[PDB]
């Protein structure tokens, strides 16, 4: 797809079921390291399943933080149908998701029977038995993922950054995450942009904040 | 040899630094804590990765790497 319809498909999906944003520390990283790969592997036999990566969870109205800790990353908007491995409110392939965040579960019940569990091998039935609440509880499908952030989109609370595991093809990049109030992430965001362009990815860039998104023209 | 650093957080938010070495047990991981803690090893729980770490096992059989983060929790006894 060229810019103008990745951005229809980017709008279309922010603004119904939502879908995913990856930030970055290392654009390079990210392009050389996990972009290239696969589209190498795409424009060859086949894309694989090899890289799986860190995202959260973006929807229009939901007042989403993403991982920034020093305000300063570029991203990519990633389409929601990328293969899934698991979300969660609070060097891998799938398997390693914890079902249930341990210690968080412990803090909210008390019930050292937790601890007789594997959180990334236990049943349904066992994290019933536990007792383990819902917030505390992992899930593996989309569709449990708007589920579970259904209620603080219609609050209009502010959450803090979600995680999902997610293995995204080049089909799958919709755009580059912009943050606004960062220069550091507005050059980080301009290379990244031009770099994919240049392998025939034209992006645009995605101004996202609580809940809101907006394209931008340059950065 | 090969030594490295972890960090042990509590229920009260405090952060414990440790040097340790992957051949380490559980068993001297908990030693550690009582050094600094004053926590006998038979009343601590070390949680990593969503399971507690059973006592003869070493650090590497839980695949635990440089500045991991371990969560201590107390017990009463076992």
């Amino acid at each position: 797809s060229n810019r103008q319809e990745k951005l229809a498909q980017l709008m279309r999906q922010f603004e119904s079921g939502g879908l995913y944003l990856r930030t970055v520390s290392d654009h390079r990283d990210e392009f050389e390291n996990t972009f290239m790969p696969k589209l190498d592997a795409c424009l060859g036999h086949g894309c694989d399943e090899r890289y799986w990566s860190s995202a959260t969870f973006i929807q229009q109205g939901l007042n989403g933080k993403v991982h920034d800790p020093h305000a300063d990353r570029t991203g990519l908007i990633i389409s929601a149908d990328a293969r899934l491995g698991g979300f969660s409110t609070f060097q891998y392939f799938p398997g390693q998701f914890p079902k249930f965040d341990m210690m968080g579960a412990y803090q909210a019940t008390w019930n050292e029977d937790i601890f007789s569990v594997d959180a990334t091998a236990v049943s349904e039935q066992q994290m019933d038995e536990l007792g383990i609440p819902d917030e505390y509880r992992s899930v593996f499908d989309f569709d449990r993922i708007q589920e579970k952030m259904a209620q603080p989109r219609l609050a209009g609370r502010e959450v803090e950054p979600t995680e999902a595991k997610i293995c995204y093809q080049p089909k799958d990049v919709l755009g580059i995450y912009v943050d606004v109030d960062s220069p550091a992430s507005q050059s980080k965001a301009r290379e990244l942009q031009q770099a994919m362009r240049e392998q025939g990815f034209d992006l645009p860039f995605i101004a996202y904040r609580g809940g809101a998104a907006q394209e931008l023209a340059s950065v | 040899l090969g030594s490295m650093q972890i960090f042990v957080k509590t229920l009260t938010g405090k952060t414990i630094t440790l040097e340790v070495e992957p051949s380490d047990t559980i068993e001297n991981v908990k030693a550690k804590i009582q050094d600094k803690e004053g926590i006998p090893p038979d009343q601590q729980r070390l949680i990593f990765a969503g399971k507690q770490l059973e006592d003869g096992r070493t650090l590497s059989d839980y695949n635990i790497q440089k500045e991991s983060t371990l969560h201590l929790v107390l017990r009463l006894r076992g």
